[PDB]
RNA sequence: GGUUUGAUAGAAACGGGAUGUAAGCACCAAGGCAACGAGGUGUUCAGUCCGCGUUUACUAACCAUUCGUUCCUUUCACUU
RNA sequence: CCCUAACUGGAGUCCGGUGAAGCUUACAUUCUAGUGCACAGUCUAGAGACCUCUAGGGGGAAGUGAAGACCCCGUGGAGC
RNA sequence: AAGUCGGCUUCACCCCGGGACCCGUGAAAAGGACAGCUAAAUGUCCGUACCGAGAACUGACACAGGUGCCCCUAGCUGAAAAGGCUAAGGCGUGUCGGAGUAAUUCAGUUAAGGGAAUUCGGCAAAUUAGCUCCGUAACUUCGGGAUAAGGAGUGCCUGCU
RNA sequence: UGUUCGGGUCGAAGCAGGGCUGUGAAGUCCUGUGGACCGUUCACAAACGAAAAUCCUGGUAAUAGUAGCAGCAAAGCAGG
RNA sequence: UGGAGGACCGUAAACGGUAUUGAUCUGCAAAUCAUUCGUGUGACCUGCGUCUCGUAGUGAAAUGCUAAUCUAACCCGGCA
RNA sequence: UUAUGCUAUCAGGUGGAUGGCUCGGCUCAAGAGCUUAUGAAGGACGUGCCAAGCUGCGAUAAGCCCGGGGUAGGUG
């Protein structure tokens, strides 16, 4: 339980939604031309340069 | 039956105990499994679907007897000792109770007009002095040198 | 104790945070400044010519 | 229903060839082998009571009898029945 | 090697072995007012055990499958 | 240690699942001698050798790992 | 469902007081107390899930290391928080199974008679081992050597001082 | 690239295999595949020709269904 | 009686790292594991904070340590 | 029906070379040339109906207002 203050638990809430697949409706929008983006990572994994 | 996994640790939570302790019924598994909520865990609790089994304790009854043999004295003997002597009976408490017997001792006969404070004084030193074994052993002193103002 | 693995685990701290200026983790939380853009030291940007080759 | 209901004593001491703490399971094996090939029956339809596996795991892992008593009963299905017997 | 025209393996019992005299019961037990009581004796060479043998088909050695033909074909020594 | 034996558990061995890496110009079933940059599975003359697979310890492949750290050389360095 | 009582002990926690030591002297500041009582209103901001490690951290890993054994811990034995056996709690995931049959190998148990002949070398292994009592040498800086060495006892039951 | 003369959806380049010519560097043609570009004269240029650099990047073998998935906490079985 | 000491024994508390020249040595591990060992009231061990660094620092001093780098670290530049 | 194999071709798999194409790059020339306390550049966070990245934008947030050009579609 380490403690953040606003603004760096606001880049850890930033870092976690953007975690998160291309939507599939993109992915039928650019004919599976976008089908990943550079920031998906895992928790367990070379942590985050953020907090 | 998928997992009642969930309702497990939800009943364990609920009725305070591990998560071993928590019985589930093997034959009401479908009527556990429909249990989603704390409300739904307490009915199968107040039910009997759900319960926490008895604690396993250690019992004591053995120790209880070779306690009272010990209490007696017996089962202590010299192949049974394993702590040093002064780890089974520390130096300075046995001076304590003893200073602290004489003392009374002295004090009491001083008051009860036994002992007059002469004598009571240097009766004192010689009891700080280890001149006494023990109470009874100072009684013998004082009865054989005749100390006591007896009437 | 070996200079490798073992004395890895220690890591459980920093010697640099998010810089307020230009948000790369360069921020020294001793000297307090910033040893990307200078923050905390100038108020300028840090640049230096050997940042690059020498043009020719 | 019920084809033959025949009481075996299923001797345990090639199961003591194995690793002593695989015994026990090695002795489960055993008698449910013994019943497949003595019922003429499958391994899968050989069903074996609690008493039978309580008294193969009395004694620890390592220490399973060196035989056992055991009632067996076919039915008309191909299922095994085997209990534990004095 | 044996495979019912059978003692191959197992069970049962018995022989031959290992250990050391089971539990319960009774009597005794230094003593304790008693409650109790380590232990001793008898029942009891007992009890337990045997990866040895014998006797004995009691259960299991049953039911099969496959090769000994190049395969399909009528380049057939065959048969609908 | 004489001088080893038996036994226990984990590997190994065999089976199911999963599943890498390191040596490699080629060929290659070798053995002896000679020859050759004087230390050859391949050259020369002999001698052997039916193929495939499994297990096994490491004789050989001057086995593999590393542009020898010893020696010298370099109008190469570094520290002292 | 009972829910009523007594007793013993008490660490590793609290209160209180004493003593000893220092060529070592063991923080500061905010805050609080010493004059406040009654009423009403106000008390913003940030964190808060969960792991805290033989799978949530760090070591590229669901890593036998490290961070952390950092702070805590029930019954018996026992000097003990040692070791063993058990609670509670956590687990059967220090995440491949089967089979039981060779050599070899990692780690163990035992071993006749001999007893260091082994080996560079007693390496490795074995011996001894707790507690009580008796007894304890050369030498010594008089402090020690010292658990020297070397001997004896030890369980259970009954009754006691 | 300048310039001359061309070929191509009635099938260019490329690719796999083959025929012929040339001492050769190579050229040309045929079949298949392919679907839009390609040559040629005389000259001129160059980021112009690879088998090698413990070469670089990518792809992919042998090793090999092999090692490992054991050693420090050997844990599972029955029934549903 | 008292309770001193860089006192003693001793913990798989903590710290250290003797020997096995054991395991491991494409490891659990780019230094770990087992057993065996040293210190364990003090020149003690340790958390967090803070300061001292490149011809400089730090070092009960080995050229040890200063982020797996040390007889002058690392990054970029001089540098093709 | 000679296995395990060897050599050549073919079919397929794997792979991504070659060719062709290219809104990119590079170089040269000609222009043009300062901006920010009226808060810049840069960064953080937010901002979309379904939206994670980038881009744009700033709680009026892939945007708001006015004039001109454009004209029938638009919603990076
Ligand atoms: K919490
Ligand atoms: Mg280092
Ligand atoms: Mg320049
Ligand atoms: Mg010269
Ligand atoms: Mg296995
Ligand atoms: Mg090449
Ligand atoms: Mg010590
Ligand atoms: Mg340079
Ligand atoms: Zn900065």
């Amino acid at each position: 339980m380490s403690h953040n203050m606003k603004g760096q638990k606001k880049r850890l809430a930033k870092a976690h939604k953007q975690n998160t697949r291309v939507p599939v409706w993109v992915i039928v929008k650019t004919n599976r031309k976008v089908v990943s983006h550079p920031r998906r990572r895992h928790w367990r994994r070379r942590s985050l340069d953020v907090k | 039956m998928s997992d009642l996994s969930n309702q497990r640790k939800l009943a364990s939570k609920v009725l305070g105990c591990g998560l071993d302790r928590v019985w589930l019924n093997p034959e009401a598994s479908e009527e556990i499994a429909s249990a989603i909520t704390r409300e739904d865990i307490r009915g199968l609790i107040e039910e009997g679907t759900i319960k926490a089994k008895p604690v396993k304790g250690v019992s004591r009854g053995r120790a209880r007897a070779l306690a009272a043999k010990r209490k007696y004295g017996h089962c202590k003997g010299h192949g049974s000792r394993k702590g040093k002597k002064g780890a089974r009976t520390p130096k300075k408490e046995q001076w304590i109770k003893k200073i602290r017997a004489l003392r009374r001792r002295l004090k009491e006969l001083r008051a009860d007009g036994a002992l007059d404070k002469s004598v009571y004084c240097r009766l004192y030193r010689k009891a700080k002095g280890g001149e006494y074994r023990s109470v009874s052993h100072l009684n013998s002193h004082l009865e054989s040198e005749k100390l006591l103002k007896k009437e | 104790m070996s200079k490798g693995t073992s004395s890895m685990g220690k890591r459980q701290k920093r010697t640099h945070a998010k810089c307020r200026r230009c948000g790369s983790v360069s921020f020294n939380v001793h000297t307090k400044q910033c040893t990307s853009c200078g923050f905390g030291k100038t108020s300028r940007m840090r640049t230096y010519k050997w940042q690059a080759k020498c043009k020719y | 229903d019920m084809v033959k209901e025949q009481i075996y004593t299923i001797p345990l001491r090639e199961v003591r060839k194995v690793p002593a703490w695989k015994r026990a399971n090695r002795a489960v094996i055993e008698v449910r082998g013994f019943l497949v090939r003595h019922m003429k029956t499958e391994s899968v339809q050989v069903k074996l009571d609690k008493s039978i596996n309580e008294h193969l795991w009395e004694k620890g892992c390592e220490k399973p009898p060196l035989s056992i008593r055991v009632r067996a009963v076919k039915f008309a299905d191909g299922e095994v029945q085997a209990e534990l017997a004095q």
